[PDB]
């Protein structure tokens, strides 16, 4: 499937948000209701799904759906 | 996918239910009850090759006073010093006991002889005792008959004013221990079911789901007990009240866990929106092999007790192994069969949202930082060994039985007037090729009697040289009775009756045996009887062998279970490191269970653990503990594919609440076993209960997932995973 669709799938499954509900601009902790640990779950789930490493310092920069999409697009090459 | 076996159970769910119900009726009606088969199929309590056992046989054979290692003591008690009236009652009582050749092989009547009457009369003067040699070894059905035959004779005899008679001895205690164990089977089961019913009612909040779940356990319990009863009734196996008590609780505990696993996964599937038919197969694919693997483990683990030397352990293997195989076969066929038919009416659907955020968040921490979690749990698991230095086992069967059983009533009658050692004498016999009745050898008897009396921890020694047990002619009539009592009619062997100070059951008493044997050899060295052979018998000698035997056969039971459980887990999972981790983690946690149990019993309650406790409880802890790891690990193998780490988190949520409920049910089921009259079996019950609480709360939840997160793909070697 599309990389963006897969990322949205993972995010929605973890945070209990539907595929159409999660938006590119939405922020995990501010809008989707994430917290300090659901973001860790998100990071690990993306790492496993797309066989990529999000460094701890880089982990902080994923605050919205988009940020994850840009990161993975720039590293899924 | 629809596995073949699942389809067959699905297609024949109805007759499978009737097939097991009909089997339950057959074993209930046409087979005697297990608690009644055990009584007619009980096993002797000492291995045939123990030096104490064969020595006791030789002493009986050489002196022609029986062939069994079973003896019972009749204590006569009175409110005033025993006068002539007691003697008439005693004299008639002994004659009646002698007439019963079937049960009373010999009556060592000493109180009737003035030359030795003071040797058995209490210093108080208000009590006396006589030692009976009973037919059949301790604990065998014949011994229980002989004890009852002696006991009835005492009861039927009319006693003078104020006099009372009690029957005691190791054989009487073993007979009463068996009766107490069987007498308490109903109470254990009623409490177990009542507690489990209330617990499951909270977990599911639906009475029908609990009622059907417990009914299925009843069929597993009735079929497991029924099949084991058939074997025992046919003479194929030996049984003991420990096997019956332990088998009954394992079937209820393990049988209920399979029901919780089956319903737990079925309900989880329904939450995912799966149809009743698809949910049933999802349950089978997820738990059919886990139940079988967790079943062969308990059957295999308990079967490893058959390698032990002690009959208490050796006879405990097969009945528990066959019991668990029968219970599992029912759970794998009646379980899914009942689940399907119940589903036709919509009975097993979940009543509450099956939340998983709780365990996913726990799993996230464990998997993100696994090494710190592994270190913390290992330390908590290992800190239980701090109780090892102070751990003191016990061998006094008296203290682990009700105060009111007839054997204990008679023992208490002895303590009121005698020292605690008089009911547990020690006999040492020297056998040679010469007629020792010559005066020259009698000097050696005097020398050895004093030498043995010199050993610390002894109070009294009786022999020809010491008729009264303390220091003070072949033709005197009175001496003749002593001669034939302390010397073999052939004159080739002589025996000394030795009494310790303090209970010989204590480790101090056990230490006396080695000292006594060394002293006997030292006394005879450089004497005409230097080549004689030394035989030792009695409770101190019996438990000198048991103490040594009980150690090695704890090692054999533990090591064999690890080897067998690892093989089963290696076959079930197909992964080497996963198999080692499943059982290796539980092996470490044994320290926590040992520490918790010792702390509760020895220290808090001030009751030492019986020598049976560790060997029996260790077998179950390794078995059941690994099953919870197997359920968790078997879920890893399914969820993997979404990630080696994310698979652990997903599996933790799915199996989290399921195992915790199943863990507590097993722990409480084994904990409810403390309601038994046999405190020995209660110590086993809470020893397993405490351990399974630790395993379900720390081993499965924080230790196993952390190891899986640490090792990565190597956790599944040689399976190809990414
Ligand atoms: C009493 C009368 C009973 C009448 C009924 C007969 C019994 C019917 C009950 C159950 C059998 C059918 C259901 C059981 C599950 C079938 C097998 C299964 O599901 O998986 C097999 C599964 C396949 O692996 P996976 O692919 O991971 O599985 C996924 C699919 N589930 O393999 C296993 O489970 C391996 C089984 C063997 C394990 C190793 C055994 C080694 C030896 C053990 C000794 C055990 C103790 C012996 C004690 C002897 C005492 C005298």
């Amino acid at each position: 499937s599309t990389i963006e669709e897969r990322v949205k799938k993972i995010i929605g499954e973890q945070l209990g948000v539907k595929q159409e509900e999660v938006t590119n601009n939405a922020s995990f902790v501010e809008d989707l209701g994430a917290d300090s640990l659901d973001t860790v779950e998100l990071v690990m789930a993306l790492e496993e799904e797309f066989d990529t490493e999000i460094p701890d310092e880089e982990a902080e920069k994923i605050t919205t759906v988009q940020a994850a999409i840009d990161y993975i697009n720039g590293h899924q090459a | 996918e629809k596995p073949f076996i699942a389809r067959m159970i699905h297609a024949f769910a109805v007759p499978i239910i009737l097939g097991w119900l009909a089997v339950c009726v057959v074993v209930t009606v046409f087979v005697p009850s297990l608690e009644a088969v055990g009584q007619e199929r009980s096993v002797s309590l000492s291995p045939k090759d123990a030096p104490s056992f064969e020595a006791m046989g030789r002493i009986g054979m050489v002196f022609k006073e029986g062939d069994s290692d079973s003896f019972a003591m009749v204590i006569i008690e009175g409110n005033q010093p025993l006068g002539d009236a007691a003697h008439k009652y005693y004299d008639g009582l002994v004659a009646q006991l002698r007439a019963d050749k079937k049960h009373v092989q010999s009556v060592q009547d000493l109180w009737g002889d003035p030359l030795t009457a003071a040797g058995v009369q209490s210093n108080d003067g208000k009590a006396a005792y006589v030692q009976l040699s009973l037919a059949g070894n301790q604990g065998t059905p014949l011994a229980n008959e002989s004890v009852e035959a002696v006991r009835s004779i005492v009861e039927s005899t009319p006693a003078p004013p104020g006099i009372k008679a009690y029957v005691t001895g190791p054989s009487a205690l073993a007979a009463d221990m068996h009766h107490s164990g069987d007498r308490s089977m109903a109470r254990i089961t009623m409490v177990t079911v009542a507690v489990i019913f209330i617990m499951l009612l909270l977990v599911y909040r639906s009475i029908i789901t609990v009622v059907l779940l417990l009914i299925t356990v009843g069929v597993e319990l009735t079929a497991a007990r029924g099949v084991v009863a058939v074997l025992g009734h046919s003479g194929a196996i030996g049984l003991t009240t420990f096997a019956v008590s332990l088998l009954t609780s394992l079937a209820i505990a393990a049988g209920t866990d399979y029901g919780i696993f089956i319903i737990g996964r079925y309900q989880e599937a329904r939450q995912a929106g799966e149809d009743k038919e698809a949910a049933y197969y999802t349950m089978y694919r997820g738990t059919a092999h886990v139940i079988l693997g967790s079943g062969l483990t308990i059957a295999g683990a308990t079967f490893c007790l058959s390698f032990a030397r002690m009959p208490y352990f050796q006879t405990l293997g097969i009945p528990c192994a066959v019991g668990m195989l029968v219970a599992v076969a029912v759970a794998l066929t009646l379980g899914p069969a009942v689940l399907h038919v119940g589903s036709r009416f919509g009975l097993f659907d979940p009543k509450r949202l099956l939340k998983v955020r709780g365990w996913r968040r726990v799993g996230t921490v464990v998997v993100r930082w696994p090494l710190p979690v592994l270190v913390a749990t290992c330390a908590i698991a290992l800190v239980g060994l701090l109780a090892l230095p102070g751990y003191k086992t016990s061998y006094n069967d008296r203290d682990y039985l009700p105060d009111f059983i007839p054997a204990n009533q008679g023992y208490a009658a002895a303590d009121r007037h005698f020292s605690q050692a008089r009911m547990k004498p020690e006999i040492l016999m020297i056998e040679s090729d010469h007629d020792m009745r010559n005066p020259a050898d009698f000097l050696v008897l005097d020398k050895l009697a004093k030498g043995i009396f010199r050993v610390p921890g002894i109070s009294r020694v009786q022999a020809i040289t010491r008729p009264e047990g303390t220091t003070m002619v072949f033709k005197n009539k009175d001496f003749q009775r002593a001669m034939k009592s302390f010397l073999s009619s052939d004159g080739h062997a002589a025996r000394f009756i030795i009494l310790h100070r303090g209970d010989p059951q204590s480790p101090e008493g056990i230490k006396s045996i080695d000292a006594i044997r060394t002293a006997a050899e030292e006394s005879l060295k450089g004497t005409p009887l230097e080549d004689a052979k030394i035989y030792l018998a009695g409770t101190a000698a019996v438990f000198h062998d048991i103490s040594e035997g009980a150690q090695w056969d704890l090692l054999i039971a533990a090591i064999s279970s690890l080897c067998l459980i690892f093989i089963i887990m290696l076959i079930i999972t197909r992964a080497f490191i996963a198999a080692a981790v499943i059982v290796g983690t539980v092996a470490l946690s044994l320290g926590a269970s040992f520490g918790l149990s010792v702390l509760l019993w020895q220290h808090i309650l001030a009751i030492h653990l019986h020598w049976l406790v560790l060997a029996m409880s260790v077998i179950v802890l390794l078995a059941v503990g690994s099953d919870y790891n197997l359920l968790l690990v078997s879920r890893f193998k399914q969820e993997i594919g979404a990630g080696l780490k994310t698979g652990i988190i997903r599996s933790m949520g799915g199996t989290g609440k399921v195992v915790t409920n199943a863990g507590l049910v097993f722990a409480v089921t084994m904990a409810s076993m403390a309601v038994s009259d046999l405190r020995v079996i209660g110590q086993v019950g809470t020893t397993i209960g405490l351990g399974l609480l630790f395993d379900t709360l720390i081993v499965r939840s924080f230790m196993t997932p952390s190891i899986a997160a640490l090792l990565g793909r190597w956790f599944w070697w040689p399976l190809r995973v990414r």
